[PDB]
């Protein structure tokens, strides 16, 4: 079945935690340290921090005061 | 010198200076003209370029209108006056542009490196790759700086590459700073702070997963 | 020391319709309602500077 | 022939 | 007579149902609203008659 | 500037003026010209256009009648008085239309939409489908805005969703509103107050049906 | 320069200027002319271009009635007055939208929101889907609530659905907060606010993309 | 050519 992301908001002029212009949430960001190494034809690398992202983003209904 | 770059829109007129002795350029970016049309006896030679590109070469003395149609359904309008001297290049260009191409990246990374980053990621997120299995996590993978204290937490092997994560404490109660080449042990292969804290403070139990080599050589 | 620079990870651009009351193929009204799509997804932004 | 035009179509 | 009095016709029942905010395999995030639809369709009936 | 729109009954007269020099056009909205007929060497040319229409010029000096004859079995009459100057378009019509078209609703609604309202028009009317069968009643689904007593009533379930209804006892005794995103849960997917009626007061027992999802994930 | 474009109804008739001794062209923003009729012996040579336009020259000097043609279904009457000058370029815009069976096709295959959807994304970037094609914006065709003013910009139609761009600017120096609900004008059927914005500051330069029911009402 | 158009159908 389809996704159904967002819990209701925390609970002219009408009161709903629907209806309400939705945001879209932060990816996760992860960084990797790779060790100095060397490779076939004999270079050796010095990468530094690769960073990934593990998490897609998902919609989000504001809370609503 | 250069050539006239002009922008003019879809039907747009643009008067230019041509001349009657010489032969005369224009081309269009990214675009091969395919037809130019011009009054009957006017433009005496019309010869296709390289790429998209109309040499002509016209030995009248009057002003007259020329038409160039493109490959990509665009039509330009030019006003043409014959001068003596020498030829003149036009470099007809687009006004708005009508879609945006969106590069991929062409650029791969050393198969490696690619190793390391899918299993730090498999990891983190909790999926065990099919390869790996469940094991003990090893008693001592890393340098411990500063009074740190680490648990072993949780581990996986597979056939050239073995994971463990183990939580760090802080008994320092000082205000630390987090370099993950501390973190090195003679035969690691890859450092990861779970949270990407650059400072860690007392009690700051950070977890870190390393990745050392099964079946080390 | 090689340059070291934070990642930047620009976030997503989202833009809402309103869809006005219409009844549909098999007669069910739908009052007034919304849907929101990304136009441009998010990136990595590179650099400016190294130091 | 007046009024004539000239157009070549480059193949 | 019970018969031959001219018949009108009932009313049809309609029910609303509220679809909770849901997302969609191209990600869109969809707020419907309320979707009326109508449950029974309408039937004869002749006047009581005074 | 724009067409002359002129809506004569079938067989109809209309007096229109017409060029002597310049191309004539009449058309038909929604209908196509079959043929047309004037008195011989009156008209010299005739010809269909895209559609419905007929380009005509006539030379003569003398006032005339035509007539014009669709694919639907329409003729209508024109009288034209030739006179110097600009070609003259006609948009002929139909006086009062022959029937009606119901154009039926083109839109059509998500497969999830859909399925959400099949099954809550089934349980209201009692029908259960063929894939649903019955089992126990959840013992919380919904959440009980002031004071409102629930008990479980009846309930289906089938492969992908499963259905409640809950009978709302209201112990108030003031007046109160509905609004069907009170009864909001995480992880209900629609809710259908039976009686469509805003407003409770006390002892306002409606019933209400929720649907959440069967093999929740 | 830049071409006239005029947009005359299927009925409309619009008195230009044509060029003598240099060419001139009329296209259709969004169709494929086919044919052009003129008086015997006023033009004196035409040629249909790929993109679907029409290149004609007219040498005589008297006043006369051009009719184009179109693949869909569509003719449109032009009156040309012949001056000494450089060749001209006009664009005529629809003004009515023509018929395309085949876009309908497409449009009724999938579903709504996801036509709107889709529609509206395409507005945004400027991929306009292949079936539709650019007619005249309407001059009214949403609700200015209190203050604000409209101007048109571009406006692209198929079937059953149009699709149009409002330059909305407020006159108000206190700033107004916008709901698309206001727009809302019998015979629309989505608004969409380009950057989303809960309020408009005076000075304000917002467009809205707002669809309608092609013909509908 | 009395009352001769030029209507030339294009393919």
């Amino acid at each position: 079945t389809v996704s159904t992301t967002p819990p209701v908001s925390a609970g002219v002029r009408c009161d709903n935690p629907g209806t309400v212009h939705p945001q879209r949430s932060r990816d996760q960001i992860a960084t990797v340290w790779i060790a100095p190494w060397v490779d076939s034809d004999n270079a050796f690398h010095q990468p530094g921090r690769v960073s990934f992202v593990v998490s897609p983003a998902d919609w989000v209904l504001p809370a609503r005061v | 010198q250069s050539p006239a770059t002009i922008s003019l829109p879809q039907g747009g007129q643009f008067r230019l200076s041509i001349s009657n002795t010489d032969p005369n350029m224009i081309f269009i970016p990214g675009d091969k003209v395919t037809a130019i049309t011009a009054p009957g006896g006017m433009l005496a030679d019309k010869r296709l370029t390289r790429a998209g590109g109309v040499l002509f070469t016209s030995v009248a003395t009057r002003t007259f209108t020329i038409f160039v149609e493109t490959a990509r359904g665009q039509t330009f309008s030019v006003v043409a006056t014959p001068v003596k001297g020498e030829g003149r290049v036009y470099r007809l260009m687009s006004a708005e542009p009508p879609s945006r191409p969106e590069t991929r990246k062409w650029e791969t990374a050393q198969a490696y490196e690619k190793l390391l980053i899918s299993l730090n990621r498999a990891v983190l997120t909790g999926d065990i790759p099919d390869g790996y299995g469940e094991v003990k996590p090893l008693s001592d993978g890393i340098r411990l700086p500063g009074g740190f204290s680490v648990t072993p937490l949780k581990a996986w092997a597979g056939d050239q590459l073995r994971a463990d994560r183990y939580e760090l404490r802080n008994a320092n109660t000082w205000g630390v700073a987090l370099r993950e080449q501390d973190f090195w042990k003679p035969g690691v292969r890859a450092v990861m702070f779970d949270n990407n804290a650059q400072t860690l403070m007392g009690g700051g139990r950070m977890t870190v997963t390393v990745i050392r080599g099964n079946g080390e050589g | 020391n090689p340059g070291t620079v934070h990642p930047q990870r620009s976030r997503d651009q989202i833009a809402t319709v309103w869809i006005a009351p219409w009844v549909d193929s098999d007669n069910a009204f739908h009052q007034p309602g919304r849907v929101s799509f990304v136009v441009s997804p998010a990136d990595w932004v590179l650099p400016a500077r190294v130091n | 022939r007046p009024g004539m035009m000239d157009s070549q179509e480059f193949s």
